[PDB]
């Protein structure tokens, strides 16, 4: 749904 | 990349492969370039230099594979190229390399998030990991300096950062290495980055990010012995990446 810098997982 | 291993976009969900087309039919792979917001995506100035033509490039991300489809890809157009002024190159260095691409795709949206498409994070100002740390750099460049094609499957190895006293050392490189660069390398001289890298990123954990630490700019040769790869230390050109961002 929306964008988290750095998250793979 | 020389040394690494072969890895899947998932891995690297943050990275885009840049082409130039030729409308002779073929379209060749230029650099590679992180995904800092929906709508930007930076790499290097030195890998646009020759050739400002935004109108001819193609970013793709979601992508795996170089020339074959990576099921869940976007294409788009680039709308803007912002290259640094006060780029320079000289006898090995290139001086401010870094490059911001505006991305449209033909439906006029930016990039959506997916399981193979996120952002990776920004440092704050003048904010770096210490030498020693391990980052990661991925990539589509060459596995051997002799080579002379590239690899279809991405590849990815873990380098670590050494200090700039290291790196400039006369039997490194110098002075040809500023404070705007940061160089990287494998204890054992094994795995480096090499021609074909240029733009991609440089991944570091800091306070808990995994964050965009450098862009892959230069080196002489590849994984050779005393001779690191620089990276453009993005930590110092937060404020010209907000003027634009
Ligand atoms: C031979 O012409 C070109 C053209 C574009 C490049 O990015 C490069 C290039 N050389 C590179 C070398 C290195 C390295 N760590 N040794 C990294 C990126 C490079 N990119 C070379």
């Amino acid at each position: 749904l929306k964008f988290q810098c750095g998250q793979k997982t | 990349i020389i040394g690494g291993e072969f890895t899947t976009i998932e891995n690297q969900p943050w990275f885009a492969a840049i082409y130039r087309r030729h409308r002779g039919g073929s379209v060749t792979y230029v650099c590679g370039g992180s995904l800092m917001s929906p709508c930007w995506v930076i790499s290097a100035t030195h890998c646009f230099i020759d050739y400002p033509k935004k109108e001819d490039y193609i970013v793709y991300l979601g992508r795996s594979r170089l020339n074959s489809n990576t099921q869940g890809e976007m294409k788009f157009e680039v709308e803007n190229l912002i290259l640094h002024k006060d780029y320079s190159a000289d006898t090995l260095a290139h001086h401010n390399d870094i490059a911001l691409l505006k991305i449209r795709s033909k439906e006029g949206r930016c990039a959506q998030p997916s399981r193979t498409i996120q952002t990776i994070c920004l440092p704050s100002m003048y904010n770096d990991p210490q030498f020693g740390t391990s980052c990661e750099i991925t990539g589509f460049g060459k596995e051997a300096s002799t080579d002379y094609l590239y690899p279809e499957q991405l590849k990815m190895t873990v380098v670590k950062l050494i200090s700039h006293r290291e790196c400039q050392q006369p039997h490194y490189y110098g002075s040809e290495v500023t404070t705007k660069m940061l160089c990287a390398a494998d204890p054992q001289w094994k795995t480096d980055s090499c021609q074909g890298d240029s733009g991609g990123p440089l991944v570091c954990s800091l306070q808990g990010r995994m964050t965009l630490t450098g862009i892959v700019s230069w080196g002489r040769g590849c994984a050779l012995k005393d001779k690191p790869g620089v990276y453009t230390r993005v930590s110092h050109f937060l404020p010209w990446i907000r003027s634009h961002t």
